C-alpha cells in the first residue's frame, strides 16, 4: 500500500492509527472507515486492542500437555445467532424462549469469540467451574445443558463432529430452599397488617387451594360454577375442580369463608384483585409477602421460605388433615415421584415415628 | 490467579533480566497490561506477550 | 509442467505460492485454489511444511492411521430406483406403498445424483428444513424417516457404511386440526339441507357407531345379524359388533331409527349409498361434507374439522352418556393408550 | 506432552480430594486406584487398549471377587471421563466394555437363629448382648449405635442421626420385639446399670467402642454357635434387616420404613376375593 | 460482611505492612473506602486498591 | 525446558562450529525444528542431527 509501516502506528495496534490532530481513530474491516475514539496513546492503543481478541491476525494457541487437530473452517459467535434463530421456530411458550437466550447470552461473556472446532472441553470447564465457585450451581447447570443442545444442533447441519461439552460433567445441586411450618405460618399473617388487604387474602388462599401463584393470579368469579372451583394451570396445563367446602384447621380458615372476604373487601373480576379494583401479576404477590417475612423478624437455615411455599405447607397440612391421595390430585400433580419429594423436610423438623 | 513480576518471567518460554520484563510493561506488550498495584506491578495468569516491528 | 522449478520456491516448502506482492498461499491438493497464508518467510513456509507432512503418533514402533483409497460404489438415484423394488417386495397394503413412494419422489427433486458416499449431513439438513420453514412439519418428518431407511438398507448390502441421516433430527409438530362441539355439529346438520340425503344419514351413522367413515362405506346390510353389526376394521383389523340399541341422547339420534332411515330413503346393498343406489367411495363422503362446512358459516381457530371429527364426537358424548371403557369399545380401540371434578377423596 | 497412565492418576487423586465427600468414601476409591496402577503399565492414555482393560477385570471376575470388578470399572472410566475434559486423550476405551452383575450372597437371620447366638454369646463380654437387643430393638445401624450418647434420650425418645444418609428420627423408649421378648426401656436401663457411661453402648472401662468391634465380636459367637447356611454367614448388620422383617408382622410396613430412616418405598402375596 | 485492617490485607495478591495500608486508606487508593467502627477500619468484601492518577 | 544453541550443540558427540549448526537450523536439518527467542535459537532436549542425504 501506500504507508506500509510508520513511526506513529509504531506503538499502535493494527487497527486504530493516528491522525495529524493527536487523535487516535479505529478503522472497519467491513468499509474502510473509522471513527475517533481517544485522546491520549496507552489509552486508544488499550481500547484497540480487545476488539483485537482476535488477531488470528498472526498468532496460534496452545496450552500445557495437548495435542493437535484441525484444518479451516468459519466463525461461531454468529453461530449462537443462527441457534436462535432456530430455537424460535420449535414452538416454545412466551416465557421458556426467554429462559434460553439469558443463558446463551452468559455464553457470550463467558467464551472467547472462537470457531466451534476450537473450543476445548476444557475451555468450557474453566467458564463453567467459575459459577461455581461463586456459589451459582444450579446456573452452571442450565448453561451446560443450554449449550450441549446448541452444539448438538450444529453437527446436525454439517459444522462439528464431535460434542466436547457431553466430555464435562455437571454440577449437582442441593435446593437450599428452607420450607415454612404453620407455626411461621401465623408469624408472617400477623406482621401482613402493614401491607394491603389482598395479601392476606391471596395469602390463606394459596394454602387453602394448593395452587401456583401464577394460577392464583388468573382466577376469575365466573370460573366458580356450583360450588366448584374450574381452575387451569399453565404451567402443565391440567384441569382440576377445587371445591369451595374444603377447610384446614391446622390454622382455622375456612375455603368458603375466605372467598366471600374477597368478593366483599376486594370486589373485582378476579378472585385477588387490588385497591384499584385491577388483577396483579404474579411477581409482585410474592413480592410484598417478602416484605412481611423480614419484618417479621424470624431467622432460618440457608434460604428464607417464599409464597410458592404456601403451596408446600398446603400440602403437608391436608395429608395429615384428610389423606395423601387428596395433596396430589388439588395440587394438579401426578406421577409418583414428586408426590415424596415435596413432603420432606430437608433438615428442618425431626421425622418423628409414633405408635401406629 | 495473579502473580507477580517475578513469578511471571519464572513461568515463560524463557526468563530473562528482571530489566528486560518491566521495559515490555512500559512498551505496553503485554495483553493484557499488569495494572501497577501500590509499587510492584501484577500479572494476568492469562498475560502472555505479545512482540511488535516495523 | 509450465514452471517446474523457479525462485521464490527455493524456500522449500511444498504447496508453496509466493506472488508478486510477497504474500505466500498454501495451495490445496482437492481444487488446486490456495489462501493467502501469511506475509512472511520464515512464518508462512513452516505453515506450509506441516501440511505436507501429516502427523498424528508420536514415537511407536512403525504406525498406521489411514485417511485415503477408495472407490466402487452406487448413485442416490440409481439405488433409490431397486429400493423401491425391495419395498414392494416387503409385504404391505398397496395405500402404504403408495405413501411411501410419495416421499421418494420428494428426494429425488430435494437431492442431486451423485455417489451415495459423497451425501454430507449437511445437504441433508438443507433438505430437510427447507420443508420446515414451507410449514410443511409433519411432512420432513415422514420424508426424513423414509430417507433413514434407504441408507441402512443401504449398508446392508455394502454400498455405503454410514448412515448420515441418522445424525440430524426429526422435527416436532402440533397437531392443528380443531376439535368439534355438540353445537357445531347441529349447525353443519342443518346446513347439509342443500346435499344430498345420504350425507345426513352418514353423518349420523358415524357419530352413533363411531366407525371410521373408510369403513363406514364397506358397511352392508347383511353384516346386521338380528340386533347386532358386525363391522371389520379395514385399518389394524379390529372385529367388532355394534348392538342396535345405542341412541344419543346429546343429538337425539337412535342407532335404530337411523338405519331404517337408510332403508327406506336410500335402499341398498350397503347402509350408506349413493342416488343410483350404488356404493360410494371414502373420498367422496368426506368431500360433501366439507361442502356443508363453508356453508354454515362457522370460523375455528386453525384447521377446520373434518369427518373423522365424527368419530371423536362419538366417543367425547358417550364418555360421559355411559361410562369411559365404552367409548374404547367402539372406535375399535384394544388398550387405553376436560375438568376432572375432585371430590372430597 | 506430559502423559502416561500413573502420573494422571496422581493428579486425579487430588481432583477428588476436593469434590468433597465423606472421608471413608475418599479411601474406598483410593483402594480401587492402587488396584489399578498393579493392573495395568505405564504408558500413554491413548495407547491403553480395551482389551488390556478387559484382561484385567475379568480377572477379578473369575478369582470370584465379582463385585469389586463393577467398582474398578465405575471408577477407571471417571478418571478417563475426567481426562479427556482436561484435553488429555479424545474417547473413553471403558465405556466399550461391561460391568459384571454380581449377586448378593449373604444370607439373612431368623429368628431361632438370633435365640442360637445371642446365647452362645456367653462367653463374650457384658455389651455385646445388649447391642444385639438394641441393634434389633431401634433396628438401627451399627455406624450409629456407637456414637449414642444418654443425652440424646429427651423425654421418652432416642434422638438419633444417622451418619451414612443423614436422617433424622427419634425412637420412643415404649417399642417391644414380640417375637424373642426384648423391651426398649427394659434394654436401655440394662446397660445403664451394667455398662454405665457416657454413650448407651460403652466398653468394661466405661468408654466408647468403635464400629469394626461392635460386629467383630459379633463374628465369632457366630461360629462358635455352631450353625450352617447357604452362602456367606449373616452379619452383625443382618441384625437391622431382622428388625424390620419382624416390626413389619407385628406393627406394620409404614412403621418398619420410619424406623430404619427411610423415606420414599423403593415375596408370597395374596390373592384377594376381590 | 466487614474485614477489618489485617484481614484485608491478608487476602490481597500481595500481603503487605499494617501502616502501608492504612496510608492507602489516608490517600483513598482503597475502593470503596473503609467505614471508621470503634478504633480500627472495617473494609468491603469486594474492596480492591486503585490507581487514581491518569499520567 | 529448551536448551540454547550452545547448550545443545556442547551435549552432542562432535560439537561442530555455531556458524555449522546455524545452518542445519535454515536448512531444517534438525527435527523438531527450534524456535528463535530473541537473538538465539532453543532447540529441544531431545532434538538431534537429522543427517538425510
Amino acid at each position: 500500500m501506500g504507508r506500509r509501516r510508520s513511526h506513529e502506528r509504531r506503538d499502535l495496534p493494527p487497527n486504530l492509527y493516528i491522525r495529524n490532530n493527536g487523535y487516535y481513530c479505529y478503522r472497519d474491516p467491513r468499509t474502510g472507515k473509522e471513527f475517533g475514539l481517544g485522546r491520549d496513546r496507552r489509552i486508544a492503543i488499550t481500547e484497540a486492542i480487545q476488539a483485537n481478541i482476535e488477531l488470528f491476525s498472526g498468532h496460534k494457541h496452545k496450552p500445557l500437555t495437548a495435542r493437535i487437530n484441525s484444518d479451516n473452517s468459519v466463525t461461531l459467535h454468529s453461530w449462537l445467532d443462527r441457534y436462535e434463530k432456530i430455537l424460535a421456530s420449535r414452538g416454545i411458550k412466551q416465557k421458556t424462549l426467554i429462559n434460553y437466550m439469558s443463558k446463551i447470552k452468559a455464553i457470550r461473556r463467558g467464551l472467547p469469540d472462537a470457531p466451534l472446532e476450537d473450543i476445548t472441553t476444557k475451555e468450557i470447564a474453566a467458564m463453567l467451574n467459575g459459577y461455581i465457585d461463586e456459589g451459582k450451581a444450579a446456573s452452571a447447570k442450565l448453561i451446560r445443558s443450554t449449550l450441549s443442545d446448541a452444539f448438538r444442533e450444529a453437527i446436525a447441519e454439517g459444522h462439528i463432529t464431535t460434542n466436547h461439552v457431553a466430555a464435562t460433567r455437571a454440577a449437582k445441586s442441593e435446593v437450599r430452599r428452607s420450607r415454612l411450618t404453620a407455626d411461621e405460618y401465623l408469624k408472617i399473617y400477623q406482621a401482613a397488617e402493614s401491607s394491603p388487604c389482598w395479601l392476606r387474602l391471596a395469602m390463606e388462599l394459596a394454602v387453602v387451594t394448593g395452587q401456583r401463584v401464577g394460577d392464583l393470579c388468573e382466577m376469575k368469579w365466573s370460573d366458580i360454577v356450583d360450588g366448584y372451583l374450574y381452575v387451569e394451570q399453565s404451567k402443565t396445563g391440567v384441569k382440576i375442580a377445587i371445591p369451595t367446602a374444603l377447610h384446614i384447621d391446622a390454622l382455622g380458615i375456612s375455603m368458603k369463608e375466605t372467598l366471600d372476604k374477597c368478593k366483599e373487601i376486594l370486589g373485582g373480576e378476579t378472585i385477588i384483585a387490588s385497591t384499584r379494583r385491577e388483577p396483579l401479576s404474579s411477581g409482585t404477590v410474592s413480592r410484598y409477602f417478602m416484605r412481611a417475612r423480614k419484618a417479621s423478624g424470624l431467622s432460618f437455615e440457608g434460604d428464607p421460605p417464599t409464597f410458592h411455599e404456601l403451596r408446600s405447607l398446603s400440602a403437608r397440612l391436608y395429608e395429615k388433615q384428610i389423606s395423601d391421595k387428596f395433596a396430589q390430585h388439588l395440587l394438579g400433580h401426578k406421577s409418583d415421584t414428586m408426590a415424596s419429594q415435596y413432603r420432606d423436610d430437608r433438615g428442618r423438623e425431626w421425622d418423628k415415628i409414633e405408635i401406629k | 490467579m495473579y502473580l507477580t513480576l517475578q513469578e511471571w518471567n519464572a513461568r515463560q518460554r524463557r526468563p530473562r533480566s528482571l530489566e528486560t520484563v518491566r521495559r515490555w510493561v512500559r512498551e505496553s506488550r503485554i495483553f493484557p497490561p499488569p495494572v501497577k498495584d501500590g509499587r510492584e506491578y501484577l500479572f494476568h495468569e492469562s498475560a502472555v506477550k505479545v512482540d511488535l516491528n516495523r
